[PDB]
Order: structure tokens, then sequence, then C-alpha cells
């Protein structure tokens, strides 16, 4: 019963994708879409028996590399925290997979955008039910061919093969660092299982010789597969790659990048605790990326008027708060934020991708505008995720963030210190930018062409259904997930997670705090809508500004063009690479 | 999903040379010139082809945007192009 | 025109033969000699020293006296 | 009868 | 176009939309029906549970490793 | 609506006053007053 | 507040490190009655509640404490 | 020649340069009713200029006109999704006409 | 669809208007009821039973 | 046989072999030939098996000689693919060659599987003697284990970049117009490569249990202890 | 448009790029099929009801039966 | 002709291989040779056999794995010293 | 129209030191406001003693000598 749930989507992609010519394009979404769906109903079974059922199942099918210690079988491991990534990767793909039945109904190379999705699925859940380093590293390393191949879908266009490209090459460094934690973990414990690393994760008190520096062993392993997660989950260093890969089809963009792959990162982090939790130093860099991540996003994203891009850097701002969440040794409240934001921000893409496909693919927000009263359905399913992702009281994104930023205020240390307060500001720019996009595209007086507003349709029933769905998701589930993940002493999470106890602040976190600190998100979330309003509805538009004062263009530039990170990292990394290879390798060697 | 008959081209851009302050619609015929038939600005030749662009949702290459200085020529481009 | 081969373009095909022979166009000026005293006799010596004194490293952090790599 | 039992005693034959 | 019609491809080229479509599409969902049996099967002999479940899991109907590994002190 | 270039462009766009695409702050919030009546009828039966 | 949770009770209740505080004995009835409600957050509010209780009296006579340690700390500097 | 060459080439470069400063106009003014206002203003730039006969001084006028231009034109402007440079170009070409597909290539004797 | 000038608009069919408007008021409702739930103790006005 | 000779010319292998395998990998990039982008993948893959030889370990020795059968499957499949684009089309240039996805699909299957193999994706029994050979060098080495790894990077750069130019994107009708994917022959050729490189990849205890008896008694031969 | 049959009556383009055989004949194979096919086969054969049935000797099953022999035996 | 069963390697150093001068009978050198892999592998498939204990100590107990499993995890790191091939710690044996 | 020897691999308004500077700049922004986190020396005001738990901190229950 638990091998189906891994292997379903394999079946699927390995019939849509061999034997797709006599499927057709509507076999090869029947084929896939079933598989898929039964593999969710699968894990809903294994949610309710290993999570509420409190009976954990560990899977052994063979050996895979069995050198003198190096034994890395193919293991599944199904515990709490396994099970809530499986309830959220297979209900996500296989909503995804019916949108797409209707998104793809005039692409003609349907059959294989879905086996790619369903070799996605199976690969995405070969990273989460992994017993292994190895194992995980498989999936992690497929999922991100995965993505490669579901960017450039459509290989004609030129923008998506070098999207792809800088993907996979960010992906790769990210991979090295892996695979250094990797071989650093087995340098120590001579074993790449969880259960023994995690057993004998705390004896290990030695230095190493790293790289001509004597180092700690654990802290530099955490390090290591730390960075990893920073190539994944498109931190600080290293998250050009995300916004660029908006490229592919909505459908990719709510799958692999809103829901899933970059929570990958995330997932690795809060599996790897019980290893985490023994170097202190780690969890400084970890909350230390995580709050740059979280502001440099939302300072990003606040003048972009591509619909897609905006989308983007608001999941970039809430993986570096599920990020610097680990870093204050809180890993239930990440994975309940994970598991939140992976509700209403898969129904704004798919919501926003809705939008687009009707307007004639039109992007651009500063080209639509008076949709709310012609598409009804997707402006209210809109609003539900907007609310969501600001954080409106007594919602989805309530439960969880306001959490994320209580507890950063109770870790009295210079790293929380600076993690609060960019949360804090990061706070009041995503409720700035999602505003305006919730304004720009629904409710300023019409700005689009004549002929995009007369050719217009709503979502279908194929599209429509996995946004209702989605909708009560980011309704209901926060609430309903509220207790058994974030409670005080609850034991669903059992072993899958450990605090020590000299670390854990949940119980300061509620009762320690001033109640302005539990109102500073709902206040800076009204500030940001305010001014949201005044800058775009009703505003004499001062922008002569922007053309007269050389300084706001330059400004306005900056936030633009991404803090000037592309450019740069371009012609100071790339470039002189390329350079070197040719000029000194090949021309004198 | 049909391209639009060259007739209903010619309406909409007669339409839209008719809905100009400066000029005169009394008579706008197809075959008329800009500067020579019913004598204008320059610059206002430019902002005409433009409100042609956004009324059909094209995007002309700017080098030959200025060769349209005829109702004659706008039909005939807006018409030859498959996006549109 | 019924051959499956390639109609071999006069630019493309010199381009290529000229990014092929560029065996004789070293001319030993002071940038090949950067190029070639730099990133072929500098950068070889700072990696071996590097694996060198990370032995030695190793060595010290057991106890047992450096061994004589050479 | 069954075709493992013919190859195993042929291959410790064959060793 | 029109040469595309003449490129043989597994997944079936573009605007692929076969006259029995529907017959294929039962054929196939039934044969990973018969290729998931054996899968089901072999999970419901290797999967390991060392804990009791709280209630009566649906899983207790075919597996039998129910609270077998108690005695790990004489793992192999 | 000022000048030879505002005149025009603004005599153009005498379509964008749509009356399904005029005004749509009136739908900002959809169904806020059907969810208050729904509110204030559970708030007055229970007790 | 002396312990009233003794070391073996804790382990068979299997409650994890870090909730074995001086609130542990509350926690066991309201970790067996989280199991048997699904982990809903509207069952199990008797039990919640005296357990949140507990750990609100701890927190409270940590911050006194912390509190009157400061006062001390202020008071012989300015007074040196 | 000047008279219809070194005048006239003048003569529309000045029409590129009043058609990309309107559409970037429209560009950083995304509001249509704000829209109208600044390109009035635009083209009363241009406007209050055509007293002029003389290259000797127009010439260096266009100059700073492009360089003024080149200063204030949008970082990122809007591009037709089909239109070159757009996100919906090369999607799903028409393929190249003329390419043939040859059979048996490979069969001894 | 109605026309003003040239351009039309195709008006939506009642099941998305219907579904729209009835999912907002379910938002809008469950916000004010759990409101009127947890509000003071989202305030800082009373404890859930603490004191 | 010199195993006092080995390790005193330890480091020297270590740098040669992490040297080639970075000018190497960069050198790649800039090649406009299709065999010569290739011949350049088994420098960087030949100098990476010579520093698991030399780790003299188990990890070590044991995954370089299964990363040479990878390499002499892998490579030996891209220089098939290589022949049969050559065969049809008598030209090497990456430049004359693209958009081969819409009249060469199953070569292009075929050519992005072997590229995914080339690169060390797991699954492949390239990724198996690559990490074999890492675990094997940072138990010995730190540094030159980290040298290593960034082959991979550069190796997973230029064997997807190759593949984006010569499969993936626009045809050019100007230069070449017809097509013939693989044949009877060809795909029958690449078949027992396809089930060999798989087989290595997610079961290599068939071909491992064979030589750790053999690779054992080579790791100390000198020691005596 | 989930009921309509097809319009493509067989997969556009032939498999293997082969002109299909003259009707009520059969695709002639080549010289190197056969052959080629047996040993595709015998390969399989061997290697499946060879590896399977060879006796499973090695250094890590004859030192796992040791070990867990003297690892009881200090007790 | 082999029999049926696991390979029977007999227990016992060569007589003959006296360490102070290993180049004297080569005929015990390899005897030699093949018995300390001999001893390596047994002590390294003993060492695997506490990881599987110790694994299955981790999934049984749970929280209680850092009390319950204290006896094993140090028992496995201390038979982890001298595993064989690998980091400089060579055994002496 | 001979092609170019490097024709392999072929945000307008800036160039690239200039660029670089402004990145400078917007990264330096973290790290004044680290500085100022380090200034404020949140530690030092905690307001509550830290955490004791019973039977030695959990020594038996963390790993501890019995
Ligand atoms: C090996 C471990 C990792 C496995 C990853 C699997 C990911 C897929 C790998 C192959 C992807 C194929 C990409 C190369 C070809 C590019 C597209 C192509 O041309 O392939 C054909 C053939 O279709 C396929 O792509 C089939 C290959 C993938 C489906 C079979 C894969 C089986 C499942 C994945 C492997 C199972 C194990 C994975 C886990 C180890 C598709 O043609 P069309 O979609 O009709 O469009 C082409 C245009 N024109 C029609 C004009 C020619
Ligand atoms: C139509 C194809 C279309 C594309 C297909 C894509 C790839 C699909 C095939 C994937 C690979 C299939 C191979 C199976 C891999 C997983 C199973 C591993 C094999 C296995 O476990 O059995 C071992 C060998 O027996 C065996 O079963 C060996 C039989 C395998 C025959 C493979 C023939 C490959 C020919 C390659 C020739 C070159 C070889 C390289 C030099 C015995 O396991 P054990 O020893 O532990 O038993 C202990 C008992 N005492
Ligand atoms: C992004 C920034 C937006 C742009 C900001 C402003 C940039 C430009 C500002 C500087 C431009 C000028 O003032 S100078 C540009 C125009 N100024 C003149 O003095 C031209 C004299 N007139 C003529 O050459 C002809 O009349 C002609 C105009 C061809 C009409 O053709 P007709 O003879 O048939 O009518």
């Amino acid at each position: 019963m638990y091998l189906l749930i891994v292997f379903l989507p394999l079946l699927g992609s390995s019939v849509a994708g061999f034997f797709g010519r006599f499927l057709g394009s509507e076999g090869s979404a029947i084929m896939t879409t079933t598989c898929v769906s039964f593999s969710s109903i699968l894990s809903l079974i294994a949610f309710y028996e290993v999570a509420l059922g409190a009976s954990a199942c560990y899977l052994r099918i063979a050996p895979w590399i069995s050198s003198e210690m190096f034994d890395a079988s193919w293991g599944f491991l199904f515990d709490s925290l396994t099970v809530v990534m499986l309830i959220v990767v297979t209900f996500i793909s296989s909503l995804v997979h019916l949108y797409s039945i209707s998104y793809m109904s005039e692409d003609p190379h349907s059959p294989r955008f879905m086996c790619y999705l369903s070799i996605f699925t199976f690969f995405m859940l070969m990273l989460v039910t992994g017993d292994n380093f190895l194992q995980l590293f498989l999936g992690w390393e497929g999922v991100g061919l995965a993505s490669y191949l579901l960017i450039h879908f459509w290989f004609t266009r030129l923008q998506a093969d070098k999207a792809a490209i800088k993907a996979m090459l960010v992906n790769r460094v990210g991979d090295f660092g892996l695979a250094l934690g990797i071989l650093g973990c087995f340098t120590l414990f001579q074993t790449v299982d969880f259960s023994t690393i995690f057993a004998c994760a705390s004896v290990p008190r030695n230095s190493w010789i790293f790289c001509n520096m004597r180092l700690n062993a654990i802290s530099l392993i955490c390090i290591l597969l730390f960075i990893g997660a920073v190539g994944k989950s498109a931190q600080i260093g290293l998250h050009t790659w995300l916004p660029d890969a908006m490229e592919g089809p909505t459908p990719v963009s709510a799958l692999i990048h809103a829901a899933t792959m970059v929570t990958a990162g995330v997932f690795m982090i809060a599996r790897c605790s019980p290893l985490f939790e023994y170097s202190p130093t780690a969890l400084i860099v970890i909350t230390f990326a995580g709050a740059m991540t979280s502001f440099l996003a939302a300072t990003t994203g606040i003048l972009q008027n591509d619909l897609k891009r905006v989308i983007a850097y608001s999941t970039c701002s809430q993986l570096g708060y599920m990020i610097f969440a680990c870093g204050i040794s809180n890993y239930s409240v990440s994975v309940f934020h994970l598991m939140n934001h992976a509700f209403f921000k898969a129904l704004l893409f798919l919501s926003a991708g809705s939008v687009i496909h009707a307007m004639s693919d039109e992007q651009d927000m500063r080209k639509m505008g008076g949709l709310a009263s012609s598409f009804p359905l997707t402006y209210a399913m809109m609003l539900i995720g907007s609310l969501s992702l600001i954080g409106f009281p007594f919602l989805t994104g309530f439960y969880s963030k306001d959490v994320i930023l209580e507890l950063a205020y109770t870790k009295y240390t210079i790293s929380g210190n600076f993690a609060f307060w960019l949360g804090s500001v990061s706070v009041l720019f995503t409720s700035y930018y999602s505003f305006r996009l919730l304004f720009l595209t629904f409710l300023v007086p019409t700005n689009s062409f004549g002929r995009d507003i007369s050719r217009c349709h709503d979502a279908p029933i194929p599209m429509a259904i996995p946004l209702i769905l989605l909708a009560l998701g980011s309704l209901f589930v926060g609430y309903l997930a509220k207790d058994m993940m974030i409670g005080l002493g609850t034991n669903f999470w059992a072993n899958s997670l450990l605090v020590l106890p000299k670390n854990e602040i949940l119980a300061e976190s509620e009762f320690a705090a001033p109640t302005i600190i539990k109102l500073i998100p709902i206040l800076f979330s009204t500030l940001g809508a305010f001014v949201a309003y005044n800058v775009n509805l009703v505003a004499d538009q001062f922008q002569r500004a922007f053309q007269t004062s050389t300084f706001c263009n330059r400004l306005y530039s900056f936030f633009n063009k991404r803090w000037f990170f592309d450019q740069v990292l371009n012609d100071f990394l790339v470039r002189s690479f390329l350079r070197f290879g040719y000029e000194v390798s090949f021309e004198a060697l | 999903d049909d391209h639009l008959s060259r007739e209903a081209v010619v309406d909409r851009v007669l339409d839209v040379v008719k809905s100009f302050p400066k000029v005169d619609p009394s008579k706008v015929t197809p075959e008329v010139h800009f500067q020579n038939d019913l004598g204008l600005d320059s610059l206002d030749t430019v902002e005409i082809v433009m409100a042609i662009e956004e009324e059909f949702k094209l995007e002309i290459p700017d080098k030959e945007a200025d060769k349209i200085d005829s109702c004659s020529l706008a039909i005939e481009y807006v018409y030859n192009h498959p996006m549109s | 025109g019924g051959g499956m081969e390639t109609n071999k373009n006069k630019f493309i095909e010199d381009w290529g033969s000229a990014r092929e022979n560029l065996e004789h166009n070293f001319r030993w000026t002071r940038r090949n000699f950067a190029l070639i005293g730099i990133f072929g006799i500098a950068l070889p010596i700072i990696v071996y020293k590097g694996i060198v004194k990370d032995f030695h490293m190793q060595d010290e952090d057991a106890g047992r006296p450096h061994r004589k790599f050479l | 009868g069954f075709i493992m039992e013919f190859a195993e005693n042929l291959v410790l034959r064959l060793m | 176009g029109d040469f595309r019609a003449k490129v043989w491809s597994m997944t079936g080229g573009p605007n692929c939309r076969p006259k029995h479509w529907r017959r294929n599409t039962a054929i196939a969902m039934f044969g990973v029906f018969l290729v998931c049996i054996p899968i089901a099967k072999l999970s419901a002999k290797l999967e390991q549970r060392p804990h009791m479940p709280v209630r009566p899991i649906p899983s207790q109907i075919w597996c039998k490793n129910f609270g077998t590994k108690d005695d790990y002190e004489k793992e192999h | 609506p000022l000048g030879t270039t505002g005149e025009f462009f603004r005599r153009r766009d005498e379509w964008r006053k749509h009356p399904m695409l005029s005004n749509q702050m009136r739908h900002a919030l959809p169904g806020i007053g059907i969810g208050v009546g729904a509110f204030c009828v559970y708030l007055v039966g229970e007790q | 507040k002396k312990m009233i949770a003794t070391q073996e009770e804790m382990s068979a209740a299997k409650i994890a490190l870090g909730s074995r505080d001086m609130c542990a004995h509350l926690l066991i009835p309201l970790n067996k009655c989280r199991q048997a409600e699904f982990y809903l957050p509207w069952k199990c509010e008797d039990e919640r509640h005296v357990y949140e209780k507990c750990e609100y009296e701890l927190v409270m006579e940590r911050m006194l404490a912390m509190k009157k340690i400061r006062e001390e700390e202020a008071l012989a500097k300015q007074n040196k | 020649a000047a008279y219809f060459a070194r005048r006239a080439a003048q003569k529309e470069r000045v029409r590129i340069l009043y058609r990309r400063a309107l559409k970037d106009t429209l560009n950083w003014a995304v509001h249509r009713h704000i829209f109208y206002r600044d390109a009035s203003d635009l083209r009363e730039k241009f406007n209050v200029n055509q007293d002029v006969e003389d290259v000797d001084r127009i010439d260096k006028l266009i100059a700073h006109g492009e360089a003024e231009y080149n200063k204030w034109r949008h970082p990122d402007p809007y591009i037709v999704p089909w239109a070159p440079g757009g996100s919906k170009f090369c999607r799903n070409p028409t393929p190249p006409a003329g390419i043939e597909i040859v059979y048996n290539y490979g069969l001894e004797d | 669809g109605i026309t003003y000038k040239g351009v039309t608009v195709h008006t939506p069919k009642t099941w998305h208007t219907v579904t729209g408007k009835g999912l907002c008021a379910v938002m809008w409702f469950w916000i004010l009821y759990r409101a009127k739930q947890d509000g003071p103790v989202v305030m800082g006005w009373r404890h859930p039973w603490d004191g | 046989m010199f195993p006092e000779a080995t390790l005193c010319f330890t480091p020297f292998i270590y740098t040669l072999s992490a040297i080639a395998i970075i000018y190497t990998s960069l050198t790649t990039l800039r090649q406009i030939d299709l065999k010569k982008i290739i011949a350049y993948s088994s420098v960087a893959h030949m100098n990476l098996v010579t520093i698991g030889m030399f780790s003299l370990n188990i990890q070590g020795i044991g995954g370089s000689i299964l990363l040479m059968l990878s390499h002499g499957l892998v490579s030996s499949a891209l220089f098939l693919c290589v022949g049969v684009l050559y065969d049809r089309h008598k030209t090497r240039l990456v430049r004359y060659y693209g958009g081969l996805v819409s009249t060469m699909p199953n070569f292009s299957t075929i050519f992005f599987f072997f590229t995914l193999a080339n690169m060390s994706l797991p699954g492949t029994s390239s990724f198996i003697g690559e990490f074999l050979i890492l675990v094997g060098a940072f138990q010995r080495n730190s540094l030159v284990a980290t040298l290593a790894a960034l082959g991979m990077i550069l190796g997973a750069a230029y064997s997807l970049w190759l593949y984006n130019r010569v499969v993936s994107g626009n045809l050019k009708p100007d230069f070449l117009h017809k097509f013939s994917d693989l044949n009877g022959r060809e795909v029958f050729i690449f078949i027992p490569f396809l089930v060999g490189l798989v087989w290595m990849g997610v079961y290599p205890k068939v071909f491992l249990d064979c030589m750790h008896t053999s690779v054992s008694n080579l790791v100390q031969h000198g020691k005596f202890h | 448009r989930w009921a309509t049959p097809g319009h493509e009556e067989r997969p556009k383009g032939y498999f293997m790029n082969r002109t299909p055989p003259a009707p009520g004949q059969s695709r002639k194979w080549e010289d190197w099929e056969l052959p080629c096919y047996i040993t595709s086969f015998l390969t399989i054969v061997i290697l499946g009801v060879g590896l399977n049935a060879k006796p499973d000797l090695s250094i890590e099953t004859w030192a796992h039966q040791k070990a867990l022999e003297r690892l009881e035996m200090e007790k | 002709g082999r029999k049926k069963g696991l390979p029977e390697f007999e227990e016992s150093a060569p007589d003959g291989f006296d360490p102070e001068n290993p180049y004297k009978d080569p005929v015990a050198m390899v005897e030699m040779r093949e018995h300390i892999v001999r001893e390596k592998w047994i002590q390294i498939e003993k060492a695997k056999i506490l990881r599987e204990k110790v694994k299955w100590c981790y999934r049984v107990e749970g929280v209680n794995h850092y009390q319950k499993c204290r006896h094993l995890v140090q028992q496995y790191l201390d038979s982890t010293r001298g595993v064989g091939w690998g980091k400089d710690h060579r055994p002496i044996s | 129209k001979p092609l170019s020897v490097n024709d392999e691999l072929m945000a307008d308004t800036v160039g690239k030191y200039e660029a670089l500077a402004w990145l400078s700049g917007g990264l330096g922004f973290f790290v004044g406001l680290g500085l100022l986190a380090v200034l404020n020396d949140k530690a030092s005001k905690v307001p509550f003693t830290p955490r004791v738990y019973p039977y030695d901190n959990l020594r038996v229950e963390l790993g501890g000598e019995p």
C-alpha cells in the first residue's frame, strides 16, 4: 500500500510517455490524473494511519550501494514528517494534473507535459520518502532534472532554454553543497542511514581538517547541507533562477516552484533537525540567510509588472520565513507554514493562470484592469489567496506567519533580532505588493485592449475544481492543523522532529510578549494595503519624480532588476569563466 | 479565430482616423494621404499610427512605423499581418 | 535537393577551420607568457602545496609526525 | 523439474 | 504542419488523437492495475510496523509485521 | 482631456466606460453583504 | 511547584524531550485525548486549558524571578 | 542634396524620437486617465520648438533629446506577448516548409 | 454579451457568479465567527482559561 | 607492486588529476566540434578515476572500477550518437545542428538519456562510481574531494548545454532539410547500452560483490596490520 | 471533446522509419537480426538463470556468518 | 566442482610469517594477506550488525532513544574506530 | 561577413562597475542592520531566566551518564 504511493506516478508516466501515441491527448491525461489521484487517496489513508494512528512504517526493498560500510539501500521511511509532505505533494500534484487537462487543451504536445508532471511527482515522492542521504539525493537531483525539463517545455523559445540552464547551474551548485554534506556525514558515522546518524548525532565532538582549515565536524556538515537548501530553496546566495524560471507553463510554476521543490530545502533542514540541533553555529547562518532572503524578495517584488513574476518573489519571501523559522530551532512551525503556503500559493498561481489564459496570454498588469465583474470566480479566488498570503486574521496565513514573527521576538539573541526586524518589514512590503497585484489586475479602470476583453472566458470545470478545493484548504486547513503541529506538547511529530530542551521557546512565544508584538503584522499589513490603494487607485501619479530625479530612476531600476544580481553576477562570474575557458585554457596551454 | 476580412479592417481604421480632433471627418476615403489630403502636422501621424497599433493589438517595428503615411498603407499592413 | 548532406557555408566552415587551427597561432607574447606562467606554473604549485599541507595537518592532529611526501 | 535446480547443480559442476 | 505527420514519436506527436483512444485508455488502465497488483503484494510483505496503532487501521488487514521488532537486541 | 494629443486618445477610449468595466469598486468585496447577514442571523439566533 | 510526573511514566507516554518540564503530569491525559480526538482543535478544551494554565504559571514564575534579579543588578550598580 | 537629405533625415529621426517617447510615456503612467496629460506635455515639448529653420542649432537639440530619452526610458517596457521579445513569442511556431523526411535510410544492399 | 462601442463583454454564466459570491460570503462569515470565538484572546483581553 | 612509492607520489597524482578535471572541463565549453566535446568529456572522467585508484580504500579503488565500466558504456554510446548524426549529415559542427527534437525524436530521447548518464545523475551507472570515488577520496584528503566535486558541476553544465544546442531549438532549413530517425540497427545497438546502464545504476551490487574479495587484497599489499 | 472519435487512424510516421511491407507479406529480416536476437535472448537467459542460480559465494556473506557467530560467543 | 554451501576458509594465522622480516617466505605472505583481509571483513560485518541494532533501537524506542540506545551507540562507535581501510585511524591488527 | 572567433556565447541603463557599486550598497545595508542588531544587545535584556529542567536538566534522558 506504501509502494503504491511512490510508484503510481512512475507507472502513469511510463504509460503516458512510452505509449502516448495510442492514448492521444485525452488518454494520456486520464492515465496520469487517475494514477496521481489514486496515489493521493492512498496518501490520505497513509495520513489517517501513520500520523493519526501513530505507527510509522519502515520499508526496505533491496540494497543499492553496498561497499565495505557505505550502505545506502532502497528504503522508504514513512513517519509524521514524511506523511505531512505526502498529503501536500500528492494533493497539489493531483490538482495541477486536473488543472492542466483544461489548461493544455489547445497546446499540441499535451501528453509529454503530463508525462513530465508525473515524473516530477515521482521524484518528489522519492525525495520525501527517503531513508538515506542517497535515496534523498536521488530525488533531490531528479526533481531538479524534472524542473529543467518542464521549464523549457516550449523548446522553440530561447528564453525558456536560458532559464532552464540557469536553473540547472544553480541547482547543481546546490547539489555540490549537498554532496559535500553527505560525504561529511559518512566520514563521521560511517553510514548514510537517517536512523543511525540521528541516533549517534550527539556523541561526535571532534574536529576535522577541511580545506586547510580546522573546523568542527558537525558544524561543517550542517553548513554544507544548508548550502544545498540555499541552492534549491532560492535563498540569499542562490535565488536568481526562480524568478527567471517562470517562462514555463503556469501549472509548472504552480507545482514545481510554488508548492514543491522549493520546500525541498526546508524539508531537508526539518528532517535533519536531529543533526542540525547539535551545531549551534549553523543555526545562526540559517537564521541570517532566511532573514536576508525574506527582505530581498519583498523589496524586489514591489515594482514588478509581470503577473507571474510578482507571485514568485512572494514564494521566495515565504521560503525565507520558513528557513529562519528553522533557524530559531522551531521546525514544527516551519513545516506548518510550509503546508499552509502550499495552499495559498498554488491557489494564487492557478488563479493567475486562469486570468492569463482568458486574456490571450497577457501577463502585464499594466495592460489589464476592471476584470472583477468579468471574472467573478477568479477574482474571489485571488482575494482568498491574497488575504491568506498577507496574513489576514483568523485565516490560513495567520496561524503560521504570526507564530513565526512572535517566535523571533522571544529568541533573545543577536541573530534573532535581525530576523525579527527583517521579517517584520517584509510583512509591510508583502502586503503592499500583494494588494498592488490585486488592485491593478482587477479593480483599476480598464487599461487593456478591446480585443482581449472581447475574447473572455472564465475558468471551465476542470480548472475550477482545483481552485475551489484550494480555496477551502486556504480557508480552513490552517485552523484545523494549528493544534496538532504548533500546539504545546503535541506528540503528532513523534520522533520526526527533535528540538533540544535548551532551545525551545514555544510557551514564551505565546505568553511572554506584549500584545503589541502579536499585532505588528496586522498593522503593517493595513499600512501596506493603504499605501497600495493610495498610490494606485486614487493617486495624482507624481511619477514626474521618476522622470526628473536621477536617483529615483536608478532606485526604480534597482528594485526592478532584482537588486542588480543577474547583471553583476553574470558579468563578474559567468563571463569571466567563459573568458578563462577559452583565452587561457585552450588558447595558451 | 478567423482573420477579419479587408473591409472589416477598413471600417475600424477609418473609424480611428475619423475620431481625431484636428482632422475633418467630412471626407475620409481609404485612399487618402495624411500630409497631402487631410493637411495634418507631421507628428500627429505618429499618434494615429499608434492608436491603430493598440486598437488591433499589434506592435509595428519602429522602422516601418513612419512608412505608414496614408490610410491605404495602414490597412494593407494591419491586414497582411497574420497574428492580428 | 535529394541529398541529406549539409549545405556548408563558407563563413562557418572557415570559422571552424580557424578555430581548429589555433596550433600555429602561439606568438610568445607577454600575455601568453602570463597565461602560461600563472595558470600553468603557479596554480598547480598552489594546489600541490594545499594537498601536502592538508596531509601534514591530518598527521599532526593524530599525533603522528609528518610524512615525507617526496 | 524446475529450471532453478538444474541451473544450480550445473553452475556448481562448472565451478 | 505537413512534414510533422510523417515523424513517428512514442509520445504521439502534435495534436494526436487516435480513432480508438477509448479502448486504448481502458487497456492501459487495466494493465496498470495488473502491474500494480504485484507491487502491492510485495509492499504488504516488506513493510515493518514497530508500533501497534492507536486505533484499528486498515493496514492490519493484509500486513502482518505489527509489533515484531520490539526485541531489537537480536537484530541482524 | 487637454491638448490635441490628449483629446485624441481620450476620445479613442470612450469604450472603456463600458458599464460592466466602468466601476469595479462596488464589487471589491463580493460576498460581504450575505456573510454579514448570515453572521447577524447566527448572532441573534443563539440567545 | 514540586514534580509529580516521575521518569518512568513520562517515558511510557513518550512525551517529547523539552516538554518534560514541571507541567508534564497534565500533559499525559491531554496527549491521550488528542489522539482519541484526531488532534481536533475543538474537542479537548478542558484538558488543554489546564495544561496551558500550568505553562503560563511556570513562565510567569520565571519572569518574576528574572525581574527580581535585574532589579538587584540595577540596585547595586547605581548605588555604588 | 542637403535640402532633401541632410534636413529630411532629421525630420524622420524626430518621428522616431516622438514615437519612442510616447510609448515610454504610456509605460511610465500606467493608468490611461494620467497618460493623457503626460502625452500632451510630451508633444508640447516638440510643438514649442517647431520655430526652428536652421540646421546649425536643431541638430544638437535632437542629440539632447535622444540623450534625455535614453535616460528616462522605462527599464522594463511593455512588449506584445507574440511580438519579438515578448512572452508568447516562439511558443508553438509554425514549422518550416520544405523539410522532408526520408524512409529506409540505412538498409543493407 | 453587450456592445457599447464595438467592443462586447460576454456576461459570465450563473455558475461562476454564484460560486464566487458563496465562497466570499463563507470567507467573511468564517472570519467573523472566529473573531467572536478567540478574538479577545488575540486582543490580549482574556486568556483561554489561563487567567 | 610499489606500496612505498605510491604513497609518496599520491599528492602528485591528486594535483595532476584535480587540475586536469578543472582545466579540461572548462575547455569543453569552448569547443565547436561534436566529437571534440565528447572526447573532452572523457579526460575529466578518466582523471576522476585516477583519484579513486590512488585513494587506496575500498570505496575509492572499488568505485574507480565501476566508473571505468560506466564510462566505457556512456562515452561509447555518445560516440555512437555522434556517428548517427555524422553518417546522415556529413558535418560535426554544432552550429549546423538544431531542432532535431522535431525531426528525430527517438534519437533525441536516446541522446538525452546518455547525456543524463554522462553528467552522473543518480540511477545511472556513472553516479555510483562518481560518488564512490568521492567518498573514497574525502576519507583521505578533504581538499581533493572538493576539487573533484566541481568537476560534476562543470560536466552537468556542458552536457546539457551541448544538448540544448543540438536537440532543442528551431530547425535550420537553409543548412540541412532532409532527416531520418534511427533505423532498425541503431535502436537495437542502443538497447544493450540502455539496459546495461540502468542495471548497473539501480543495482550495482551484482558487480561490486564480485570484486571486494579482489579489490581488498589490492588495497593492502605492503601493510600487515 | 471527450466523446468524438479521433481523426488519426494510425500513428503518424512509420516505426523505425520503415515502409510497412507488401500486403499479405512480412517484414523480411536483415542478415543481422536473427544472429543478434538469438544472442540477445541467450544473454538474458544466461544472466537471469545463471546469476540467480550461482551460489552466494562472497566475502560479505561468509563474514556475515562469521561475525554473527563470534559476536554471540563474546556473551 | 565446488560443493554446495558457504566457502570454507581455515581461521588461523599461517605459520611461518614472522613480522620481523615479512619478505622471507613468499607462500606465507599471500596467505597472511588473505587472512588479514578476512578478519578485517569480519570486523566490518560485526560493526554493521551493531549498526542494525542501533537502527532498530532508534525506531522501536522513539523519543526515549537517548537512554535506551546509549549502550548500543557507544558499542557501535567503538567498533567503528578501527573498521578497516578507511580514515587515518588504522588498527594495529 | 566572417564570423567572430568568440561566436559561441553571444540592464542596458547600467554599467558593470556602477551596478556592482549599487549591489554592494544594497548588501551593505544588511551588514549595517547586523551591526545595529549587535549594538542592541538583546541577549542582555532577556525578561526570563534560563529554563531549568528537572532531574538535573534531563541528563539521563538526553544521553547523559546513568
Ligand atoms: C534515467 C533516470 C532519470 C529519468 C528521468 C526521465 C525524464 C524523461 C527522460 C526522457 C525525456 C525525453 C526528452 C528528450 C526528447 C525531447 C522530447 C521528444 O522529442 O521526445 C519524444 C518522445 O516522447 C518522449 O519524450 C518519451 C520519453 C519520456 C517518456 C518515457 C520515460 C519513461 C518514464 C521515465 C523513466 C522511468 C524511470 C525514471 C526513474 C529512474 C516526444 O515527442 P513529442 O512530445 O510528440 O514532441 C516532439 C515534436 N515532434 C512531435 C514534432 C517530434
Ligand atoms: C526494451 C528496452 C527499452 C528501454 C528499457 C530501459 C531500461 C529497462 C531495463 C532496466 C534494467 C533491467 C535490469 C534489472 C535491474 C534491476 C534488477 C537487478 C538484477 C537483479 O537483481 O538480479 C541479479 C542478476 O540477475 C538478473 O536478473 C540478471 C538478468 C539481467 C539481464 C540484463 C541484460 C543486460 C545486457 C547487458 C550486456 C552488457 C553487460 C555489461 C558488461 C541477481 O541478484 P543477486 O546476485 O543478489 O541474487 C542473489 C541470489 N543468490
Ligand atoms: C523618456 C523621455 C521622453 C522624451 C522627453 C523629451 C525628449 C525630446 C525633447 C527634445 C526634442 C525637441 O524638443 S526638438 C524636436 C522637434 N523640434 C524642432 O524644432 C523641429 C523643427 N520642426 C521640424 O523639423 C518639422 O516641422 C517637423 C518637426 C519634422 C514636422 O514636419 P513638418 O515640417 O511637415 O511639419
